[PDB]
């Protein structure tokens, strides 16, 4: 299914995944298509943030859903 | 009494062309009609496919979420055994 | 000549009693037969829908074909490089 | 307004509509009684299958009138 990565700035990405995918996959995903390490990217969906552990499943995050980026201050890690 | 026949003549002739135009549609609803029972055969027989085409992916899904679990699984061998020697 | 013209009347009592009769009998008919033929474009339209479904899932299937060859073909790299 | 939305099973029910309703809520009409998915859903009226933006009035869909209803297999 095809998701798609909004910023509170503005941008928008859309990604191919699959409701069986980690979180940990897409903050990969995002990576790869935008070059951003994912230890910086904070997901949103339904006013919480995505672990890297869960799937999508598990965040009834279905097809076309919307998901928000946000990128922590810290860096530092 | 002659006028109550031709009345009764000029009505039964045009009350057969009306007939006779009920029967030709007829015809033509029949023609329709012995193709439902095909269409019907027709969407089983696609579904079946369907179905097929679904058990063939639901397989092919294992046979690779198999092999996932297993890259991975492969992968921590090939991660924190090469991390061990430098 | 009277009861000519009179039997000459009482075959289009009937006659008439026939066609309408039979006219009535007909109506009845064409009125079950276009209840079955709206049927025919539903029919028609869910032998498409079932060939599109069938095609979706054949696409569908196809790139998961060719997304597993290549996770296994890669996972042949894992384990050269590895020993 | 009422209309009828019937399945090839024979199997009939009611939807209180309004001319102004689009497909897409019809469809959700049908979600909330019957359960059935709106992306599964295949609505037909006159032999033509009918869109989710278009609204009953754009059809000419009155009261009593019968939609069909055919549904996907797959459904996206």
């Amino acid at each position: 299914m095809q998701i798609f990565v909004k910023t509170l700035t503005g941008k928008t990405i859309t990604l191919e995944v699959e409701p069986s995918d980690t979180i940990e996959n897409v903050k990969a995903k995002i990576q790869d298509k935008e070059g951003i390490p994912p230890d910086q990217q904070r997901l949103i969906f339904a006013g919480k943030q995505l672990e890297d552990g869960r799937t999508l499943s598990d965040y009834n995050i279905q097809k076309e859903s919307t998901l928000h980026l946000v990128l922590r201050l810290r860096g530092g890690d | 009494l002659r006028q109550q026949l031709q009345q009764a003549e000029e009505a039964l002739v045009a009350k057969q062309e009306l007939i006779d135009k009920l029967k030709e549609e007829a015809e033509q609803h029949k023609i329709v009609m012995e193709t439902v029972p095909v269409l019907k055969a027709q969407a089983d027989i696609y579904k079946a496919d369907f179905q097929a085409e679904r058990h063939a992916r639901e397989k092919l899904v294992e046979k690779k979420e198999y092999l996932q679990e297993q890259l991975e699984q492969l992968q921590r061998e090939f991660n924190k055994l090469k991390v061990g020697c430098h």
